[PDB]
RNA sequence: AUUGACAGAUUGAUAGCUCUUUCUCGAUUCCGUGGGUGGUGGUGCAUGGCCGUUCUUAGUUGGUGGAGCGAUUUGUCUGGUUAAUUCCGAUAACGAACGAGACUCUGGCAUGCUAACUAGUUACGCGACCCCCGAGCGGUCGGCGUCCCCCAACUUCUUAGAGGGACAAGUGGCGUUCAGCCACCCGAGAUUGAGCAAUAACAGGUCUGUGAUGCCCUUAGAUGUCCGGGGCUGCACGCGCGCUACACUGACUGGCUCAGCGUGUGCCUACCCUGCGCCGGCAGGCGCGGGUAACCCGUUGAACCCCAUUCGUGAUGGGGAUCGGGGAUUGCAAUUAUUCCCCAUGAACGAGGAAUUCCCAGUAAGUGCGGGUCAUAAGCUUGCGUUGAUUAAGUCCCUGCCCUUUGUAC
């Protein structure tokens, strides 16, 4: 949850 | 040819074996008991060191002129680790060289200079650049 | 003096105008006094006293002016005739910050009203002409407590270059 | 300098010192194919590098760095 | 008397050197001998000469 | 009325401070009563001055209009965007203003200008040499001079004055085709780092920064001033920032090649930077000089770094804590070792559980070296360098700030 892959 | 054509290191162990197959350096009396440098913790490892930092004193005097003590100095400094404390710069020795330099003048290579310091004279230009010559012919072949 | 180095002449120098101006703000403190400016020359320096009550600076024929050149003299290691004093009046008062802060002073040493002053000397600012002021007072007033309040209108910038030479504060 | 750099500096200095004769004295023609060439392989070989020393500030050890602290 | 009154003697002395308007002898400034507080030069140094463009 | 003193005893004092002895200056003192003094004593919960944090984010105030009986509010907003109520748009707001921004400080550039012996470059007439026929427009010199000179000019490199260049300008894409975001070419650089930094809230800290200060407090057995010694470092134990290393990319020995900010002989203040030469194993000492400074240190020949030898997984020359002896250093003085030089004893230290901090480009980090401190000095601090990479261009998952909707006797 810390924007780490790019549902 | 120069002296700079020629590998550093190659030419400072060539002269330093010339100046011990000639034999006419002064040799203090103090050989082989005091340290080269005030940051070491030893003796030097390997004898001759006379005739190798010798030649290539000779050989910073070559490139830069009007050299004293002083400058000499600065010019060998060593990295003084003090152990515990954060490490720090000290200067070359004094006393050993100026053996040195008065060996040189025995030889008759160097020459005082007008306001002060050591300078090159005729006799040790020549005998540096022909070694070069003769370091450069065996490095060719 | 004939081996002195520049970096400490100027440094001695830059404190030898703040120690004069500071000398005259304890003195001069119901001359009006506002600051000095010093010209040097080799043969004989002059200063000039920024002041709105350039009369009583005078005071009786110079009395004033003559007993400063003395002690000047005396004290700064200068000659006699080395050093000579001008007085000189503010060309616009209100503009100048010091001149309302020694106004002030005086109301609070005579018990005037905190509020009736800072509003007066408010504003005497914009009959003489100006863009913005901001007088503060702190501290503490027949009572307990210390307590600090503003007074500001008109343009008045904090931030920037710009209000390093557009600002004068005291 | 220093090491790396004074190499840098002396590499750079042939190749456009080279470029400036090419430029002056011969063809033209050739001094855009070898500026061209110089530009393929490396952008380095003319351009002087911007970036410089940051200076420290107060705080941390570094420039950009904080001297560590802890609450208690 | 006379040898024991400020007997103690002057030069080479820290607290002896004291700034020309405070006369404080923590925090002593002298470059330049500039014999000046690091807060009263703070208060000055507009005057002096110092102003902070960095 | 006083002040000072030799002599003999105490006291450490060659301190008439005291005890016996007497001498010497003379209205300047002394004794009581009022009354200022001084304080590095206390109060920062009296404070004034400042700095810091909420905050270095994006947030705060009139005139005229709109909503209200009114205190007041809109102006400052569903939405998109930025580090940023900045900007764009629906819109009762329009003009504005404060704060970002903008401005100011240092490094990034023309073969642009001005002109700089307190600097260099190219040559000029030399000398020292190197090969070699006398060779060659040969190759180096920081060795000579081109300010009493005709024995030449110029600023590219060393810096000091002024001007544009980088503004999302040009192409493409996303975007309510608007603000804005990204790829790209030419470009010294497509986000280069820093100072100031809106009102106000801190019972924030400083009375030990000033002859800035309120009040109280010891004032002649002073908490003043004067001297001396002792500790501020003590030591069983816990806490912060930090240095040294736990090795083989290592360490030892010898050689080789590069640095800039910058202080450098002082009113009271004696105390500066150092060069050259000699003596000494080393800190160090002696004689001779330059610099009040682009002129001397200094072409600041600094350190891992580049090369060659040794040790080879052994708490192993490395890690070097603690102790002894010898000597110079600085001042009056070094013991309760300022520090330094040589021989010495030579413990832990196989990268350390939790649990946290700092860091995105010349960054971190290594590694030094200046200035602040100083009689002598750094393991502190600010800066200047040389070597010098990956990690990400994202969110609020953990800890906190901002905005709104806002319960709320606060
Ligand atoms: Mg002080
Ligand atoms: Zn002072």
């Amino acid at each position: 949850s810390q924007g780490q892959c790019t549902l | 040819v120069t002296v700079k054509d020629v590998n550093q290191q190659e030419f400072v162990r060539a002269l330093a074996a010339f100046l011990k197959k000639s034999g006419k350096l002064k040799v203090p009396e103090w050989v082989d008991t005091v340290k080269l440098a005030k940051h070491k913790e030893l003796a030097p490892y390997d004898e001759n060191w006379f005739y190798t930092r010798a030649a290539s004193t000779a050989r910073h005097l070559y490139l830069r002129g009007g050299a004293g003590v002083g400058s000499m100095t600065k010019i060998y400094g060593g990295r003084q680790r003090n152990g515990v404390r954060p490490s720090h710069f000290s200067r070359g020795s004094k006393s050993v060289a100026r053996r040195v330099l008065q060996a040189l003048e025995g030889l008759k290579m160097v020459e005082k200079d007008q306001d002060g310091g050591r300078k090159l004279t005729p006799q040790g230009q020549r005998d540096l650049d022909r070694i070069a010559g003769q370091v450069a012919a065996a490095n060719k072949k | 003096a004939v081996q002195i180095s520049k970096k400490r002449k100027f440094v001695a120098d830059g404190i030898f105008k703040a120690e004069l101006n500071e000398f005259l703000t304890r003195e001069l403190a119901e001359d009006g006094y506002s600051g000095v400016e010093v010209r040097v020359t080799p043969t004989r320096t002059e200063i000039i006293i920024l002041a709105t009550r350039t009369q009583n600076v005078l005071g009786e024929k110079g009395r004033r002016i003559r007993e400063l050149t003395a002690v000047v003299q005396k004290r700064f290691g200068f000659p006699e005739g080395s050093v000579e004093l001008y007085a000189e009046k503010v060309a616009t008062r209100g503009l100048c910050a010091i001149a309302q802060a020694e106004s002030l002073r005086y109301k609070l040493l005579g018990g005037l009203a905190v509020r009736r002053a800072c509003y007066g000397v408010l504003r005497f600012i914009m009959e003489s002409g100006a863009k913005g002021c901001e007088v503060v007072v702190s501290g503490k007033l027949r009572g307990q407590r210390a307590k600090s309040m503003k007074f500001v209108d008109g343009l008045m910038i904090h931030s920037g270059d710009p209000v390093n030479y557009y600002v004068d504060t005291a | 300098g220093g090491h790396v750099a004074q190499i840098y500096a002396i590499r750079q200095s042939i190749s456009k010192a080279l470029v400036a004769y090419y430029q002056k004295y011969v063809d033209e023609a050739s001094k855009k194919e070898i500026k061209d060439i110089l530009i393929q392989y490396d952008r380095t070989l003319l351009v002087a590098d911007p970036r410089r020393c940051e200076s420290k500030k107060f705080g941390g050890p570094g420039a950009r760095a904080r001297y560590q602290k802890s609450y208690r | 008397h006379q040898q024991l009154y400020w007997s103690h003697p002057r030069k080479f002395g820290q607290g002896s050197r004291s700034c020309r308007v405070c006369s404080n002898r923590h925090g002593l400034i002298r470059k330049y001998g500039l014999n000046m507080c690091r807060q009263c030069f703070r208060q000055y140094a507009k005057d002096i000469g110092f102003i902070k463009l960095d």
